[PDB]
RNA sequence: GGAUUUUUGGAGCAGGGAGAUGGAAUAGGAGCUUGCUCCGUCCACUCCACGCAUCGACCUGGUAUUGCAGUACCUCCAGGAACGGUGC
């Protein structure tokens, strides 16, 4: 019922990371909710969009609706993640 | 007055000369045949309307949930 | 399945949620709902030019959400 | 349930297009109309079709420049294709066979 | 009935699958899936107003086709007896 | 220990520090770099350092190619068929070579991709107005021996053989 | 906590004028009095008025039935 | 049937072409029922861009094919 | 197993106006070649409304920091604006 890439976002959850949506915006900081339908729940985070305006909140929330894509580090993709 | 549930509405609005119109800007003018539970509607001798002016007769027309935008009896 | 969004920590708080077409608004939410509709009490929305226009209470669904900031340190 | 729902709907419809093969016209959202005869249909208006006729209009799209050119309407014929229903708009069904 | 078994039932022939951004590929189905997932073989892209390039393997989406193109020699009639 | 495809296929393939596809083909002593259709241009940087080539030349097109480490090398001569094998080579790292004269210099113009190159520890950086021809001959280049070419340079290269 | 639903209950209630906002279209929307509601979030709008913010015009439709997929935005309004 | 499309490429280099335009070629390591793609050390090209490790969704997917040799 | 976060799609289409401005080597029609006249396709410059405002990346000059870390991005001032997207 949970997928490896699912999985695999919500044990990235507490690092560096960031969350390109379909409009371009990116969220990027640390990931404090990671749910099962992409909603990534993120404190003290940086807006730096495709638009290019850059800036800092306290809390930001996006979905898995309008997320485009996820950069996250590499620090988890050795193990368990060797399949 | 009384709350109605759409679906009963678009039960009764059947063999009522209504308009559809869809997200594109076109509508479709004519008596509604058919209107199933998924949001469906089937129309005979339908005209089709752009921008305020009509453009043809076509007859039985299929118009699916996901394009139709709103629908007005007359 | 169907779990509901994690929005009980911004319960209360003012947050700015943006909507699609570039669409921003301002509120306190007053509940939450597992398909991702907001009740935004005493609403205040951004036009084109810069002013803002108090809508009251407005319920925005969850197919336009695109991000919601909260600004207040819950 | 499904039958009589399939029969007696908007998707009867689509059934007097494979029964009595009738031709009928369907309208995409790429701005062309295909005009031929259901052969098959389903649930999720997948339709599959034989000897269809597909016409629409196409620009230049800046092809030589100065200012002064029109676009033109153009048409083709295929034997045999399938088209699924998330890209079909419209749904016509006319007496254009006889 | 199902379209997905019919679908799925037309492994090994030269077909056509044009998406809703106007690239046409075309190569032979190898691999269909209940989500209509395309695995085809040997295929030759052609992208709207670029120029077609030829690969060895090819995976298109079911959601991304817009239209389909079946050679005239397809025994249609057979194929839909399930 | 000449470059074949089952020296190609057996060599490390990984990323690199600035995220690119980069094949370790150093420790090999290669005395003449060929047989380089294996890659099929996957990869965007070759490691070729500590070898035994001579001439930079004999490549196949590789449209991917854009960060070419030679140092460590014997190079004494440039193909004049750069451009029509690598149109996209960016990086060129030609340090501790055998260039001796500005004349194998000439075939290097024709990269108009190039913006980095390297031509330090070579004896014909040590001729007289060496970086001032490197910067008449080869304009593209941005960096040339790990220093941002001013305008002043340019001009300079532009006023003396014009 | 306030549900969206019990709010959409209460409007269709109170009869109270409320704006409709379409997903991806900012320069026309709906106006009317929701009767009532189901499930996907159908509104049967009685005396309907497509407003148009760019051309400052006002199009009475009349019974009007605005499926879910399509509104982005409501709010209420005094009028 | 067997399932095997997916399984076959994996451990392997592909080029996903977004819906946008964009390409990203990346190792593909694990999928989903929704095509979710994770691609380690990934490079986006339309220009290079250093991205890394990229999860890209399956809704923003339209073609897939092999790039190169696995590393 | 087509009704809001993935697979039966909310996608399609067009780039403001003017000027006795300039070009279609081999590719427009008509006045039935060539020369001329008219009209529904671009790029370069000029004018009105450098289309507008925003932030990011970037180039010149001056200027500050000499610091042991695992990173959306990193000093400040002024000029220019080749690039990106946002709302009208």
């Amino acid at each position: 019922s949970i997928g490896v890439p699912i999985k695999v976002l919500h044990e990235a959850e507490g690092h560096i990371v960031t969350c390109e949506t379909n409009t371009g915006e990116v969220y990027r900081g640390k990931l404090i909710e990671a749910e099962d339908n992409m909603n990534c729940q993120m404190s003290n985070i940086t807006v730096t969009y495709r638009d290019g305006r850059v800036a800092q909140l306290e809390q930001v929330y996006i979905r898995g609706s309008k997320i485009r894509f996820l950069i996250l580090p590499d620090m988890l993709k050795n193990a368990p993640m060797l399949k | 007055s009384l709350p109605l549930n759409p679906k009963p509405f678009l039960n009764g609005l059947t063999g009522k000369p209504v308009m559809v119109k869809l997200k594109w800007g076109m509508e479709y003018k004519g008596y509604l045949v058919s209107v199933d539970g998924y949001m469906n509607m089937q129309l005979a001798n339908t005209e089709e309307y752009i921008d305020g002016a009509l453009s043809g007769h076509l007859g039985e027309v299929l118009i699916r949930c996901n394009n139709v935008l709103y629908i007005r009896g007359v | 399945k169907a779990h509901p969004p994690e929005l009980k920590k911004f319960m209360d708080k003012k947050l700015s949620l943006k909507l699609n077409g570039g669409r921003h608004v301002q509120g306190i939410l007053r509940g939450f709902d597992p398909f991702m509709n907001l009740v935004i009490d005493e609403c205040v929305e951004m036009a084109t030019s810069g002013q803002q226009n108090n809508i009251g209470m407005v319920v925005i669904r969850g197919n336009s959400i695109i991000m919601l900031e909260a600004l207040e340190r819950v | 349930r499904e039958e009589e729902e399939f029969n007696t709907g908007p998707l009867s419809v689509l059934t007097q297009s494979v029964k009595n093969n009738t031709q009928v016209l369907i309208n995409c959202r790429n701005n062309k109309k295909l005009l031929g005869r259901v052969k098959a249909f389903d649930r999720h208006c997948n339709m599959v079709l034989e000897n269809v006729k597909e016409m629409w209009t196409e620009v230049p799209k800046s092809g030589k420049g100065k200012k002064k050119s029109k676009p033109v309407n153009k048409d083709r014929y295929i034997s045999k294709m399938f088209l699924r229903g998330d890209s079909v708009i419209v749904v016509l069904r006319n007496p254009l066979i006889a | 009935m199902k379209l997905v078994r019919f679908l799925m039932k037309l492994s090994h022939e030269t077909v056509t699958i044009e998406l809703k951004n106007g690239t046409q590929v075309h190569g032979t189905i190898t691999g269909v899936d209940v989500s209509m997932n395309t695995h085809l073989k040997a295929v030759k892209m052609t992208l709207k107003n670029r120029e077609p390039v030829q690969l060895e393997t090819l995976s298109i989406r079911g959601n991304n086709i817009r239209y389909f193109i079946l050679p005239d020699s397809l025994p249609l009639d057979t194929l839909l007896v399930d | 220990v000449k470059l074949t495809a089952e020296l190609i296929e057996q060599a490390a393939q990984y990323t690199n520090a600035v995220r690119d596809r980069e094949l370790d083909l150093r420790g090999y002593k290669i005395p003449v770099i060929e047989n380089l259709g294996a890659t099929l241009d996957q990869f965007d940087a070759i490691d070729f350092s500590d070898n035994e080539i001579r001439k930079l030349d004999g490549f196949p097109l590789l449209r991917r190619l854009k960060t070419l480490l030679v140092n460590n090398n014997r190079i004494c001569r440039i193909g004049e068929g750069l451009d029509q094998a690598l149109p996209c080579l960016t990086e060129l790292i030609l340090t501790n070579n055998s260039l001796v004269e500005l004349g194998d210099l000439d075939p290097l113009a024709s990269l108009k991709s190039l913006t980095y190159l390297s031509i330090l520890r070579n004896p014909v950086t040590n001729k007289k107005h060496y970086r001032l021809y490197v910067i008449y001959k080869v304009p593209q280049v941005r960096v040339l021996d790990f220093q941002k070419v001013k305008l002043k340079e340019r001009q300079e290269a532009e006023k003396m053989f014009k | 906590m306030v549900q969206p639903i019990n709010l959409i209950f209460r409007y269709l209630q109170n009869r109270s004028r409320i704006q409709v906002w379409l997903y991806e279209q900012v320069n026309m929307r709906i106006e009317g009095c929701i009767i009532g509601f189901d499930e996907y979030m159908n509104l049967v709008l009685d005396d309907a008025e497509e407003i148009h913010s760019k051309t400052k015009s006002r199009k009475q439709l009349g019974r009007i039935m605005l499926k879910g997929d399509n509104i982005t935005l409501l709010q209420s309004v005094s009028n | 049937g067997k399932s095997s499309k997916m399984l076959q490429h994996i451990d392997y280099r592909m080029r996903c072409i977004l819906q946008d335009g964009r390409i990203f070629i990346g190792t593909f390591k694990a999928f989903d029922k929704h095509m979710n793609l994770i691609l380690c050390d990934c490079d986006e090209f339309r220009e290079k861009r250093v991205l890394g490790l990229v999860l890209l969704r399956g809704e923003n997917l339209v073609s897939m094919t092999v790039e190169g040799p696995p590393p």
